[PDB]
RNA sequence: UUCAUCUAGACAGCCGGACGGUGGCCAUGGAAGUCGGAAUCCGCUAAGGAGUGUGUAACAACUCACCGGCCGAAUGAACUA
RNA sequence: GCAGUCAAGCGUUCAUAGCGACAUUGCUUUUUGAUUCUUCGAUCGGCUCUUCCUAUCAUACCGAAGCAGAAUUCGGUAAGCGUUGGAUUGUUCACCCACUAAUAGGGAACGUGAGCUGGUAGACCGUCGUGAGACAGGUUAGUUUUACCCUACUGAU
């Protein structure tokens, strides 16, 4: 995993969205947040500055998988062109007309499943169900309906905020088909989606998140050789005396 | 709690007097005249008395509230600060300052007297009288403030110890090695010269084991001392061993070194084993038959564990450290995560998509000559953070590269190009 | 501090003594009280601000557990005519209010209705708790 | 300003009457003044007068009088120019003190107590006409006045006092007649105190409703009944709570504290 | 932190390179700068500087004195008119004692006189009615206790006053109880345990006030043995 | 804060002036002189149309 | 006494006396310091203010929050037709100040500058520079002697130029005249430059270019006799106060015997001479080339002059300078553009401004169309057409 | 003005000595001239305090008090105006 | 402040009289920071707007502090620039909570009396008086109205 900070915030949704095949970042004063990703990734995949409707809050404004990328109505034609030019033709990019414009809060996704706010349907959202990617589910994380903020996800595991119940966790891991766990971020934060971005090979979060939280993240996401999620078997009582 | 450092400076009596009286002479006006109204004169001297009172009580309140209550804190800190500062003297000085905070009585009485002043001379003499009585009260505070400034400097430099955290004591005879055990195991500025009471205080270090903060405590020394006479340096060690919920590591140093004999070492151990009744003890030998009988001596105690090791090797150190941590965490959890799973809902396969690029890729060594440039450094080359104009282009993917520095028209006569722009 | 970014200038709509709406379900309905952080000091002038500005406020209507209690939080809608530095003047249907701690972190967990673009860019946790930007 | 008048009245007085409300005498007692009178001025007499005894039953009055006669004489009283109680007893006691102070040529009697206890009304009751201004609002008497009877007893009216015992609370100070409820901000939060103190039977007999729960619901029921609602349909909880709190103190709602 | 960390730091690294030379030079320049501050520092600061310097001179003189020096009646009659210690005190005018007080909406009636100086009223004072009181003796200018010194024993005591017998100004003032300078008062002395021949405990004695308590809140007095 | 006429800020500005700003200020002078000379030559060319 | 509440002053005591300026054309009171190392260069230029307009720009400003983002901005447009040189002045140094010891004029001059010298032009015989033209005879002994005098003495050299008001739509017929300093080196070369430049023009491209910070010196838009409240910014007294409420009530309690120069009285507001510095040029546009108002992003052929022309001004048929923001003076005035007096240590004077669009809509109302072709296309065919 | 030192060499500078019983006795984890309490003596001396300050955990080392060598004639302190 | 102790000096042509700087003792109530904090008779406060003083609250530069850093305390130069918004009239010779870099003190009036605004005639209650009336009080209602003159100031010939 990795910890770093730009301007001085532990919340990474202020700056970035990250998948298996591209990484979006916000344009800032300095190229240090971009360099933090370039260090671990190199030139292997697209690393792309730009704003969304002249805003930096791009992981919370956007959402996508390795197959594509959804952006809102407030997005300009130039930023859209810029993303199109800077990304390959393998990722289909689309501008969506919706009341709920924060797609990275309204949606949590991986390359095989997606959860959504229970609110309005659409023609091409009911078409995206199987067109663009695959399953959509209208669900709710312990009453928190802002799934992309209150839950982080990948293809190998999932994290939710700590007030989620065992019952709801088992119900939601059935839909996602992969293990879930409830945890906190950045010295006791329930908001995991903004505080962290993660995928099949790499994790980035803030400087303030503790070593137990990092160990859980590493466990549930399969980073270190080897951590198949019952390394919690080893670190049982660490979390006990921590919480 | 934990670093009573935010205590404002406690000035001596004469300096405090000079401060509070010069503040009055400076801030409040200084000029009145006989031809002025008696009400003006009264208000003048009243303002002076009231400001002078308020200054003294502000100062004294900063002392009283900033200083800790030696009772009402924790028994460990209480006993430590008692053996350091003499609790009786401490409380007596602070009570002296509280009762002096008298000044209020003088100010109120003399203001209420000033209400009836019928002349400038009368009002002036009443003002002088109030300030002089204040000065007498403060002059009678010469020794407590001298005591309290010293206690302030000391208690600011004391270390922040949580008694409830995972702790381990490091005990033994003087000149053993238990302090450079702390030096080696943990970051800590401690002296290791070869004589008895090289350290006169408790020193703290931290480390992380199993994703948990621990604190190790080096304690200066204990002697065999039949215990109705002992000094304030050893009573620190005793109170620390008695109060805290730690493991405890007795260093024996089986050797002619130490300037102390093995009989005396086991004697001290048997002397202070009543403190060990609930403390998770371990013994470490840092490299004849009676000397060995003296070791099964201590093994025969019910809860104990012996180890042989060194400061010569640096792995047995971590060994025994982890042993002490494991011994503690067990009956911590005694004295005191659920991952979900799918249950087989479908056959659709899912798998990690990763390109070959990252597996062929090389990590980033920040201290290699030949490496990746990483635009941080391109910034450093061209110009700093706020001057370097990055090209958002130069990354883009096109059919022709010669057209890098092109622009798309956005608007024509009335229309917008993006609306008419299709491939077909 | 707590906010991410600079002190940027957008017109003032909300002087002291102004009751504005809360639509989250933390329990409050209204926000009134005095204070604005980062306000100047001029004779006879009212403390009034926006730009995702942090303000002191009380619940005039809501649950008694949080009535009678002063609290900080942030403007998200104004209904005055604000100017975007990218073109047009913007304005909302109403004023909106809502609650937080001094670091910018919210007592509530979700927001109803639109939230200002610059307010969300300045306050991260508002952007995470908001489903609707503009 | 008020405590200057207090100490002036005491220093001018030969006797000090301490007026208590029979609903809450220990609330309305002011012990610090009694301690001052003990230490400073033992030559003054310091008696108690329970007033508003018509609002509570007779056995509560007898209990309190028994509890307080152990320490201080403690007459009971009801103030009215027409229908009074205790007038002759108090007259007898004052002329007793006069007979004791036969050399002074006159004897002054100060009236101390909380606001809205009935000092002015007791004086008006002794004189049997309106001598002092009276109002159900607390602070009608703002400055002292001398009043004469027998050419030998001088009554002195004092304004009301509350000592700043900080163990007290704004709620306790409200439920003693001290403040004007027009000036407080949220009068709704105090109605639970009203339910706590008062009896449901009297409370439903007074407003003629019935069977409520939830004082917030109580207010809205009473407002829908009285037609006391705003432009729209929001029932005015604030003004209705203000009226309830005025009624509670003025004695439209009967309530009383039990003694040991 | 954690202990005398700067003392450790000085032991390990040591203070600076330019520390001892600079300290020597400060000690050398102090002689110049002392005189510089004397010919400068106008006002209160110069006054205080001079006071400090004089006190420091006296201290060193006494120190050197101590160094160089450290290099008929019997015991019971050693340590040994009926005139009071203060006859012929300053005379007080009636104008300086009584202040005029005016009554009415249009203040036109005066007839009222406030005593400006400290007073002793008694134990059962009980102010007169306002329509009948002319002499006003305010509560703040009302003393119950004095600070009486025995000339022998070098001792003082905070004793309760019992009476005023003789104010030398216009014996009306005695009946009013005015405690001006030279006033003679009866004070209780039971705290001292005095007893006459016969075993009767003395609990009252004459004393003369030595101060003007209109200027000082104190009433200081000397016992007449 | 540090005023406009603060010695340290003015020294920093003095150090900045000799570098990146004076180069940009001096290039414009050569450019504008090169334009000034051509605006003379074109007027001469027009005078030599008669 | 001590006022009980501190508050800042009302007004600036440096912009006094607030009187009418003694000339419609503000006088340049300082030119930049000369460096005799560098080529010959004019220090200033003249122009005529022509309304305002709106532009959009793409901002490459690192550190800012519109970095790589679009920004709408106001701009001022000055009609800057070429300036004609007619004379030279030499200013010798003295221990009293600077003194002019000789002025030399050209051979031929225009009816415009002659009109400037005259005050009733339609009656005169127009005999202005006849004897000077005669002094321009065979060898010009006098001309060369005074020029050599300027080369020898005089220290610093200014050049008398005038405008070509004939080119503007303004109905004045009379040119303005101004001394503009030469800031290169070699007084001899300055004089030679001027000698070669008599009777010849200097365009604005030959004095300025894009991304340059210039100062505008002008006179500000008289409004006339005005009161305290609007002339200094004072509070208003509540209502129906005695002897009115739009004034200062008084000075306080304390008693002076005079009225001070500092107490904010009534009088003239405007027609004051002002010098406003550091305005960035955004475009140096030229009449020869149409599509001035067009842009690399737009590609819509049109000149900057809006539909129906500017208001209280005509069309821009001439070279123009576009600066950002608000200069002093109103439309139809005479402004002098000076260059900055000092090297500016701000990145604002380095960023290469790029425009995306210029607003050529009507300012005689709420303009919705940039071109009459757009208006035609949107409205469609009318009754009058066919 | 008064009192003192001085070619049997003054004052200022450098240099050297600055000892021995003895790490004097109590005390303490340790304290040896110098955290503290109380003695404060004798010896050998040209002179050298049971020690004037810096310093050490303790010693050490340096220092002055005092003596001597080189230098070669005036100097110091307290007071007054 | 009162009463004392001591002693650097002064000292009727005094050795053993007197005076006496700097220090210092007692009285003020207590020894263990529990003090429930507790008011006791005065014959003004609020708008606009300008300037000045420094005895500097903040900003700028420095010194000393067991000053690790961070923050803070004491002090030196310094008046260049700023030093707020509100609640409370059973009252405010003031206090309360907030914002703030900070929420410093004062003067030019109050050394009789001087912008604009709150705080005699009628009537009622209380105390006194034989009474007319007065007041220890309290409440209520209740008409000065320049400049067009000189100077100053501001702008204009
Ligand atoms: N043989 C050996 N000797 C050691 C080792 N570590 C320390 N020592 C000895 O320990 C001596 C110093 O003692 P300290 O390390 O200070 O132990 P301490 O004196 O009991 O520590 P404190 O009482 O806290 O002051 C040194 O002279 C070393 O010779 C070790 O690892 N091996
Ligand atoms: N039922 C009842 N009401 C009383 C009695 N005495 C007084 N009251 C009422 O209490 C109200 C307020 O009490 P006050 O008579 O003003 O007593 P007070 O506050 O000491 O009087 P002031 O000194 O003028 O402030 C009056 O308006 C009466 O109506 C009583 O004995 N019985
Ligand atoms: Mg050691
Ligand atoms: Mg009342």
């Amino acid at each position: 995993a990795t910890r770093t900070q730009f301007e001085n915030s532990n919340e990474i949704g202020v700056f970035s969205k990250l998948t298996n095949t591209y990484c979006l970042v916000a344009v800032g004063g300095s190229e240090n947040f971009y360099s933090a990703f370039e260090a671990e990734l190199g030139d292997a995949i697209p690393i792309v500055h730009t704003t969304i409707a002249g805003t930096r809050i791009i992981g919370r404004m956007t959402a996508g998988n390795r197959r594509g990328l959804l952006v809102p109505t407030q997005t300009t034609d130039q930023e859209l062109q810029h993303l199109r030019n800077s990304l390959p033709d393998s990722v289909k990019i689309q501008r969506v007309e919706e009341r709920l414009s924060a797609l990275g809060n309204v949606i949590c996704c991986n390359d095989y499943v997606a959860l959504v706010h229970p609110d309005i349907d659409r023609e091409t959202e009911e078409l995206i169900s199987d067109v663009l990617g695959v399953e959509v589910f209208r669900q709710t994380i312990s009453g928190n309906i802002l799934v992309g903020s209150y839950c982080s996800l990948s293809n190998q595991g999932g994290l939710v905020h700590p007030q989620t119940s065992v019952q709801d966790q088992e119900e939601l891991s059935s839909l996602l088909q992969v293990p879930l766990v409830a945890g906190t971020v950045n010295r006791g934060s329930s908001v995991v989606g903004a505080g962290m971005v993660v995928n099949d090979y790499l994790a980035v979060t803030g400087l303030d998140t503790t070593a137990p939280e990092l160990s859980v993240i590493e466990s549930i996401f399969r980073l270190q050789d080897a951590q198949p999620e019952s390394i919690s078997g080893n670190l049982r009582d660490t979390l006990i005396e921590t919480y | 709690q934990l670093s009573w450092k935010d205590i404002p400076t406690v000035a001596p009596a004469n300096d405090l007097l000079d401060i509070v009286l010069n503040r009055t002479q400076r801030k409040t006006p200084t000029v009145i005249r006989p031809g002025f109204k008696i009400t003006r004169i009264r208000a003048f001297y009243m303002r002076k008395v009231k400001y002078t009172g308020e200054g003294f009580v502000e100062k004294f309140e900063d002392i009283l509230k900033g200083f800790p209550n030696i009772n009402d804190v924790h028994p460990f800190h209480r006993d430590l600060m008692d053996t350091l500062y003499e609790k009786n003297h401490y409380k007596i000085s602070l009570a002296a300052i509280s009762r002096a905070k008298l000044v209020e009585q003088v100010a109120r009485d003399y203001v209420r007297l000033l209400k009836f002043g019928q002349s400038l001379f009368q009002c002036k003499q009443l003002k002088r009288a109030a300030l002089g009585r204040m000065a007498t009260i403060v002059k009678k505070l010469r020794d407590p403030l001298a005591y309290l400034e010293q206690v302030r400097q000391h208690i600011g430099r004391l270390p922040s110890i949580d008694p409830n955290t995972r702790t381990l004591l490091i005990c033994g005879y003087p000149n053993v090695g238990k302090s450079s055990f702390l030096r080696c195991i943990t970051k800590s500025d401690v002296d290791v010269q070869p004589y008895a009471f090289t350290t006169k205080s408790l020193y703290v270090g931290h480390f992380d084991y199993k994703y948990l903060r621990f604190q190790a405590i080096d304690t200066p020394g204990i002697l065999d001392r039949p215990t109705e006479e002992m000094n304030n340096i050893e009573m620190q060690s005793i109170y620390a061993i008695a109060h805290l919920r730690s493991c405890v590591l007795y260093f024996m140093d089986l050797s002619e070194q130490c300037g102390f004999t093995i009989e005396a070492q086991v004697k001290l151990f048997h002397s202070i084993k009543p403190l060990f009744a609930n403390k998770s003890v371990m013994v470490v030998i840092n490299t004849d038959e009676e000397r060995a009988q003296l070791l099964e001596s201590v093994k025969e105690v019910p809860g104990v564990e012996i180890m042989t090791s060194s400061c010569q090797l640096e792995e047995n150190v971590m060994e025994v450290r982890n042993k002490a941590c494991e011994k503690l965490l067990a009956s911590r959890i005694e004295n005191k995560i659920h991952v979900a799973q799918p249950q087989a809902r479908d056959d659709v396969k899912r798998t990690p998509f990763i390109p070959e690029s990252v597996k062929n890729l090389k990590k980033y060594d920040p201290e290699d000559p030949n490496r990746r440039k990483l635009a941080r450094d391109i910034e450093a080359e061209n110009g700093g953070a706020g001057v370097f104009n990055v090209n958002l282009k130069d990354k883009y993917l096109l059919e022709d590269d010669e057209w890098k520095n092109d622009i798309m028209p956005e608007i024509l006569d009335g229309k917008n190009v993006y609306d008419f722009l299709d491939p077909e | 501090n707590g906010a991410q970014g600079t002190k940027f200038r957008i017109s003032l709509g909300l002087p002291v003594g102004a009751i504005m709406n809360c639509a989250d379900n933390s329990g409050a309905r209204n926000l009134y009280i005095i204070a604005v952080k980062g306000s100047g000091s001029r004779l006879n002038r009212l403390p009034a601000a926006s730009l995702g500005d942090m303000v002191m406020a009380t619940v005039k209507k809501g649950k008694p557990e949080l009535r009678k209690k002063v609290m900080p939080a942030i403007v998200v809608r104004q209904a005055k005519s604000w100017r975007r530095r990218d073109g047009v003047f913007l304005y909302f249907e109403d004023n909106a209010g809502v609650i937080a701690n001094p670091k910018g972190e919210m007592k509530g967990s979700a927001i109803t209705g639109p939230v200002g673009k610059e307010c969300a860019d300045l306050w991260p946790r508002v952007a995470s708790n908001s489903g609707v930007v503009v | 300003r008020i405590w200057n008048e207090l100490y002036k009245v005491i220093d001018s007085s030969d006797v000090v009457i301490h007026v208590l409300d029979a609903r809450d005498p220990l609330g309305t007692r002011c012990k610090s003044v009694e301690e001052y009178m003990k230490k400073e001025t033992p030559h003054k007499h310091l008696i108690y007068v329970l007033n508003k005894c018509d609002l509570v039953p007779t056995w509560v009055a007898a209990a309190w009088v028994k509890h307080l006669s152990k320490e201080r004489p403690t007459l009971a009283f009801h103030a009215s120019i027409t229908n009074s109680f205790g007038k002759g007893s108090l007259i007898q006691l004052l002329r007793q003190f006069s007979q004791l102070h036969t050399d002074r040529k006159q004897i002054s009697v100060g009236f101390i107590g909380y606001p809205n206890t009935g000092k002015s009304s007791i004086i008006n009751t002794l004189r049997k006409k309106k001598v002092c201004q009276v109002a159900p609002i607390p602070g009608e008497t703002k400055v002292w006045q001398y009043i004469t009877l027998m050419k030998r007893i001088f009554l002195i009216d004092c304004p009301g006092i509350v000592p700043p015992s900080s163990k007290d609370s704004e709620e306790d100070i409200l439920f003693r007649g001290v403040v004007r409820v027009e000036h407080v901000t949220h009068p709704e939060q105090y109605i639970p105190g009203v339910l706590k103190r008062c009896q449901v039977k009297h409370l439903e007999r007074t407003y003629e409703i019935s069977g409520w729960k939830d004082a917030t619901e109580f207010i809205e029921i009473l407002a829908r009944k009285q037609g006391r609602l705003l432009k729209g349909g929001e029932p005015d909880e604030s003004g209705v709570s203000k009226q309830i709190l005025n009624d509670f103190n003025r004695g439209k709602i009967p309530w009383f504290v039990l003694p040991p | 932190p954690q202990n005398d960390y700067i003392e450790r730091h000085i032991k390990q690294h040591g203070k600076r390179l330019d520390h001892e030379e600079r300290k020597r030079k400060r000690e050398a320049r102090e002689s110049h700068k002392i005189s510089e501050r004397a010919q400068k520092l106008t006002g209160w600061k110069g006054k205080q500087f001079a006071k400090k310097r004089y006190a420091e001179k006296v201290s060193m003189r006494k120190k050197i004195k101590a160094h160089e020096q450290s290099k008929a009646l019997p015991t019971y009659l050693l340590d040994r008119k009926f005139s009071v210690p203060l006859p012929k005190v300053r005379g007080i005018s009636e104008e300086e004692m009584f202040k005029v007080i005016k009554t009415g909406k249009s203040r036109s009636k005066s007839w009222k006189r406030m005593i400006t100086k400290h007073t002793f009223v008694g134990e059962g004072f009980t102010r007169r009615p306002v329509k009948m009181e002319r002499i006003i003796r305010p509560s703040a200018l009302r003393q119950k206790k004095a600070n009486v010194t025995h000339p022998e024993l070098g001792v003082t005591v905070f004793l309760p006053i019992l009476a005023v017998k003789k104010n030398p100004q216009s014996p009306m003032y005695t009946q009013l109880g005015v405690l001006t300078k030279g006033t003679i008062i009866e004070v209780n002395v039971s705290e001292l345990g005095m007893v006459t021949a016969g075993g009767k405990v003395v609990w009252g004695k004459y004393a003369q006030v030595t101060n003007e308590p209109d200027r000082d809140g104190c009433v200081n007095a000397v016992l007449l043995v | 804060a540090k005023s406009l006429r603060a010695s340290s800020h003015l020294n920093a500005k003095s150090v900045k002036r000799r570098g990146v700003f004076q180069k940009a200020v001096d290039a414009r002078e050569q450019r504008i002189s090169d334009k000034l000379k051509e605006d003379l030559l074109k007027q001469k060319l027009e005078d030599l149309k008669k | 006494s001590h006022r009980k509440y501190e508050a800042p002053r009302h007004g600036h005591l440096g912009f006094l006396p607030r009187k009418r300026a003694a000339s419609i054309r503000a006088r340049v009171k300082a030119f930049p310091k000369d460096d005799r190392s560098k080529p010959v260069a004019l220090t200033s230029f003249l122009g005529y203010k022509a309304g305002m307009t709106t532009i959009v720009r793409d901002l490459d400003r690192p550190g800012s929050k519109f970095h790589k983002r679009e920004v709408v901005e106001a701009v001022t447009v000055v009609d800057t037709p070429p300036v004609v040189v007619v004379g030279v002045v030499g200013y010798v140094e003295t221990p009293r100040g600077l003194r002019s010891l000789t002025t030399v004029w050209a051979e031929h001059l225009s009816d415009e500058v002659k009109r400037r010298f005259y005050k009733n032009w339609y009656k005169s015989k127009k005999k202005a520079f006849t004897k000077y033209s005669a002094k321009y005879a065979q060898d010009g002994a006098g001309i060369e002697r005074e020029l050599a005098r300027i080369k020898k003495y005089a220290s610093v050299v200014r050049v008398l130029v005038h405008t070509q008001i004939r080119k503007t739509p303004l109905a004045q017929k009379k040119a303005h005249l101004a001394e503009i300093q030469l800031n290169g080196g070699s007084i001899s070369e300055k004089v030679d430059w001027a000698r070669e430049h008599f009777e010849k023009t200097v365009a604005v491209d030959s004095v300025f270019e894009q991304n340059e910070m210039i100062d505008a010196i002008a006179v500000t838009k008289g409004h006339g006799f005005e009161g305290v409240t609007h002339r200094w910014g004072t509070k208003k007294l509540p209502r129906k106060t005695h002897r009115g409420l739009r004034k200062v009530a008084c000075i306080g309690a304390w008693h002076p015997a005079h009225v001070m120069w500092s107490v904010a009285r009534a009088g003239q507001r405007g027609y004051h001479s002002r010098t406003s510095i550091n305005h960035k040029i955004y475009r140096v546009g030229k009449g020869d080339d149409e599509a001035n108002g067009a842009t690399s992003f737009d590609r819509t052929k049109k000149t900057i002059t809006p539909m129906g022309g500017f208001v209280h001004y005509g069309e821009i048929k001439n070279d123009f300078i576009m600066v950002k923001g608000c200069i002093p003076g109103n439309r139809k005035r005479i402004v002098t553009l000076r260059k900055s007096l000092y090297t500016n240590t701000s990145r604002k004077a380095l960023e290469e401004v790029s425009l995306k669009w210029i607003d050529t809509a009507s300012k005689f109302g709420k303009g919705r169309f940039q071109t009459p072709a757009e208006k035609h296309a949107f409205m469609g065919t009318l009754k009058k057409d066919l």
